[PDB]
């Protein structure tokens, strides 16, 4: 429930550049904790975490995805744009009241 | 790692000769060990399980009462007759009710009566007993290996689960990369369990104590009744009524869950659905760090840079904790960590993290350490990108020692003479004292069971008043201390 | 080797309620927390609720709140999510992520990992 | 009742707290508090009682305040 | 009152297979009066443990008792043929009588 | 040799009764109690009551209290089994079993290796 | 053991007035030899049944 | 601390239990059994004085 975190509808880089992903937040869920986990949604495929406590990424992920948080918004790196980073990234949060949101939802395209 | 954040957090500093330290785990508290030369653990009792638990008594909270029967005698001609006064099931009574010829009696007095309804319970609490040999002690040890997730403690993955039992004194975890730990706890010298009942009431449990849940005012049923039917003081859960000497009836007091729940305010509640595992009281271990050893000690020193992931933050114990991402080569190498003073002439803190290392280049590292009151500075990496965070700790250390006092004064207060056990490396003055602490124990338990934290106070008042009343100075200051104590057992009891 | 396994893929009219079970094998069933998120085809992911596997607690969303139950079989390890009064705008990809309690058995603050398993998805149609 | 004989003063206490130990804790001064002012009339009598065995302010104030909390807990 | 024991027990030669005996407070959850008796067809019974875990002295090694609660078990670490048989539990219950379980039938195939 | 013999199948019709005996060799015959037990064909063993040869005294079943005699005769180092009244539920094997009494002579609590010698097994049919 | 083709474990030993000195043979301990006064534990002169 | 009561425990035959009686001093002790490998320590709390 809550209000879905706010991020941009779609997001293109070059291969190889750098490129990030905002993920816009209240001051209960995104800004208040971080319990901010991004999540790599391939079409068909269930989500996979690639980011947790913000910075954290799960063992066996590339360390190319990269985390940060800033007040209510969080953040989303990716060093060198490759062809596999080619699907839906959502950012969600651990809300004070005791759900979870999901943001909106980024296509980054790599070209 | 597991035990930052906790609050209830003590610092073992030490072993003796031999290698070993006692250790008195609690339920909700986490110890932290650390020693020269070996790893710093994290220990936690985390579940108490009573199994297959042997019930010692049924209680009556909510009854009702069918088939009601009365039978009347004419004056001075005895008593009525009831056939169901032949079986306990019915709960009878006898009375004087005046008679003469309206009633249909010959002569005028008072003629005897007698009320048989059939008593049924509708819900019953019932107390069970468990042998000191059938609990399980579950503790997690945590070395703090700096790991990323380390700091959450509840979920405790990484962490060994050992089970302690009174079946075998020796219990020994493998912690991988650290060694052995060997843990000889003590699990029959902890809440004696068999001088209370796990007391279970409508989904809710209680540990309470044995004679007085066998005090109890209710009507009760044994351990082993297959019937169900034969309570034994059913008068506690009904009234008789002859208001004006006229008629007597029989009527059932009404539901007693919520005066169970007012009798129970002292009781620490347990859970009894799943298992009986009860989340309360404590357990003495002796911890044996022979076979525990430092893990990655022929790793190189790190020569690269360190970013910081996490600020550095305050831990609730005067401690410092923080993650740092490491950039360098030679991926399992030292992290170079230490707490200088400003011109880095001599180190100031302590770490708690001992031998920081960051195993995989992408994951970062949790360091812990202790800093000095005041000014420090935590120094991380080698020149060529060194980290030098000022961190600033406000307190003192006469403050630090009348919080530690304090403490120790509250453990002294819950463990009583097992307190001595604490963090003791088997001196003779820890003997002595604790040996003196049972003594006085005895007696003050003796002295102050049954009464409640106000007359705890009223008494160590009055206490305090004739020993500042007395002319012997010996007694005076006997009696003077003797109500000091009191007085903080009074205020720092009923919890 | 965590893999939860979800119900195949179901069609039913708005009137009726859809029940798409997950199977949790490869760790402890009843000391995880199953969640169920909901995915509109081509919109973003939405939390339901968990339930606590190992004592039967539930969460769910106000969105949800009514219309949702779930159901934990602790000796088959599987968790149950219901969902009754469809409606064509329900329609959506249902999976179930996973989340570890604490030492004392309640789900009271997730691990900083939670969802790091999912399902495969189940797809209800309206 | 069992409401009138409560798990209090057992020594079976631990760190974690007890079952109604916060409201609990109070629950008797309040009482003792709201039967004083409710029944003044008492409260002079058991005064004048403890001034008369006297001899002592100790003692006439441990007396009244003895009196004063048993004439509650009596009923 | 029967103690209640599974109707049948199959278990490879050379394994181990165990039996279980549920009962109530009284009789196999409150006292060790426990046993197991062995009877083969159209033979008397054979009491293979007493005492829950003791057996006699003729009775192989191979023959364990337990007792958890309310429910007492029998293992087999051998199962060699002449272990097939049917098995009786039977405890003396708190009411001075003895109560028998249902028998469970042991086939090594 | 501690070997206790029963005497040989019947066969009776219901509304009858049946008596089985089972002679006790090689032991003190005072010394025990003699247990009585009953087994349906292919079904479990049922106890029905014993008999203190020390003194006569006798605790039967709940069940068969009614109609079941036990006796013993100490010169011939015998026991008894009386059951009156048979019915078709009653065709079965009436096994008896020892237990040895106390030093006291009272038989109340057993000894741990109860029924450790069972007779052969008598056969009544109705 | 409940096996009772061998018996042991189970010595009892009478004392008469006339035999108050006897000796039990406890297999593997050797024996034991109890001299009790059987004329002392009750004056039977002095009692009825 | 504690004297043993079966005096001279002794194993006859493998497959043979064999109870041990004996006197632990009042309070915290501890009974030890076997030898180095596999040594069984269990414990003990004698609650008089
Ligand atoms: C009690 O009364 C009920 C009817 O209310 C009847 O069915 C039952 O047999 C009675 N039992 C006794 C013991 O009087």
């Amino acid at each position: 429930s809550q209000s879905a975190l706010t991020q941009p509808a779609s997001v293109s880089g070059s291969p190889g550049q750098s490129i990030t992903i905002s993920c816009t937040g209240t001051s209960s869920d995104v800004g208040g904790f971080n319990y901010v986990s991004w999540f790599q949604q391939h079409p068909g495929k269930a989500p996979k975490l690639m980011l947790y406590d913000v910075t954290s990424r799960p063992s066996g992920v590339s360390s190319r995805f990269s985390g940060s948080k800033s007040g209510n918004t969080a953040s989303l790196t990716i060093s060198g744009l490759q062809a596999e980073d080619e699907a839906d990234y959502y950012c969600s949060s651990h809300t004070s009241r005791g759900t979870w949101v999901f943001g909106g939802g980024t296509k980054l395209t790599v070209l | 790692m597991r035990c930052i954040g906790i609050s209830n957090r003590d610092f073992v500093e030490g072993v003796s000769g031999g290698s070993w330290v006692d250790i008195v785990l609690e339920h909700g508290s986490c110890v932290t060990t650390m020693a020269k030369n070996k790893p710093t653990l994290d220990f936690e009792l985390i579940k108490t399980e009573a199994k297959h638990p042997a019930t010692l008594r049924k209680y009556c909270i909510e009854a009702k009462l069918t088939n009601t029967t009365t039978a009347s005698r004419c004056p001075t001609q005895g008593e009525p007759s009831l056939n169901e006064e032949q079986d306990k099931r019915f709960v009878c009574k006898h009375s004087m009710v005046d008679r003469g010829w309206g009633n249909g009696c010959g002569l005028f007095g008072k003629g005897g009566i007698v009320t048989c309804a059939m008593f049924t319970c509708k819900k019953n609490m019932e107390g069970k007993i468990v042998q000191p040999e059938n609990l399980e002690y579950t503790i997690v040890i945590t070395p703090h290996s700096g790991e990323e997730n380390a700091v959450g403690n509840d979920t405790g993955k990484h962490g060994k689960e050992i089970k302690v039992t009174p079946q075998s004194s020796i219990t020994e975890a493998e912690l991988t990369g650290y060694g052995t730990v060997t843990m000889e706890c003590s699990p029959r010298t902890g809440l004696d369990f068999n001088e209370m009942v796990l007391l279970q009431m409508e989904n809710k449990a209680w540990l309470v104590h044995r004679q007085w849940f066998l005090d109890l005012p209710l009507p009760w049923l044994p351990g082993a009744d297959t019937q169900g039917s034969n309570w034994i003081q059913k008068e506690t859960l009904v009234t008789f009524k002859n208001p004006h000497a006229k008629k007597q009836d029989v009527v059932v007091l009404g539901s007693q869950e919520g005066a169970m729940h007012t009798a129970l305010t002292g009781a620490t509640e347990i859970q009894m659905s799943s298992g009986n595992l009860l989340f309360t009281g404590h357990l003495k271990c002796r911890l044996r760090m022979d076979k525990l050893q430092l893990k990655g000690m022929s790793y190189s020193m790190c020569t690269g840079k360190f970013k910081v992931v996490k600020e550095i933050a305050e831990t609730q114990h005067g401690t410092i904790v923080i993650r740092v991402q490491y950039e360098g080569d030679g991926s399992p190498c030292k992290i170079p960590f230490e707490i200088m003073d400003l011109e880095k002439r001599h180190v100031l803190g302590r770490l708690i993290t001992v031998n920081p290392i960051v195993t995989e280049k992408d994951s970062p590292v949790n360091i812990e350490a202790e800093p000095p009151f005041g000014d420090s500075y935590i120094i991380i990496g080698v020149e060529p990108g060194q980290l030098k965070l000022s961190w600033f700790k406000k307190g003192s250390s006469i403050g630090q020692m009348f919080e530690t006092t304090m403490r120790g004064a509250k453990r002294m207060a819950i463990l009583g003479d097992t307190a001595w056990d604490f963090g003791s490396l088997g001196g003779v003055f820890t003997s002595i004292g604790k040996a003196l602490h049972q003594v006085f124990g005895a007696i003050y338990g003796a002295a102050f069971s049954g009464v409640s934290w106000t007359m705890k106070i009223l008494i160590g008042v009055v206490i305090t008043w004739i020993g500042m009343n007395s002319r012997s100075t010996s007694l005076s200051v006997s009696l003077v201390l003797v109500g000091v104590v009191t007085l903080y057992l009074g205020v720092m009891v009923q919890a | 080797e965590v893999q939860l396994v979800e119900s195949g893929a179901e069609v039913k009219k708005p009137g009726a309620s859809v029940k798409v079970s997950c199977k949790a094998s490869g760790y402890t069933f009843t000391s995880y927390a199953m969640h169920w998120v909901r995915q509109a085809p081509g919109q973003r992911l939405e939390w339901m609720g968990w339930i606590n596997a190992g004592n039967g607690n539930t969460k769910y969303s106000q969105k949800f709140q009514d219309r949702v139950t779930i159901t934990r079989d602790t000796s088959a390890s599987t968790a149950y999510m219901e969902l009754s009064s469809l409606r064509s705008e329900d329609t959506a990809i249902y999976y179930c992520a996973r989340d570890k309690v604490d030492d004392y058995g309640d789900y009271w603050f997730p691990t900083l990992w939670y969802f790091d398993y999912w399902g495969q998805g189940t797809l209800v149609t309206v | 009742s069992v409401a009138l004989v409560p798990h209090v003063g057992m020594g079976l206490e631990t760190r974690t707290e007890t079952w109604m130990s916060s409201e609990g804790a109070w629950k008797h001064a309040q009482r003792i508090e709201t039967w004083v002012l409710r029944h003044p009339g008492f409260t002079i009598m058991a005064a004048i009682l403890a001034y008369t065995i006297g001899t002592t302010y100790f003692q006439r104030v441990l007396i009244f305040i003895l009196l004063t909390a048993v004439a509650p807990s009596m009923t």
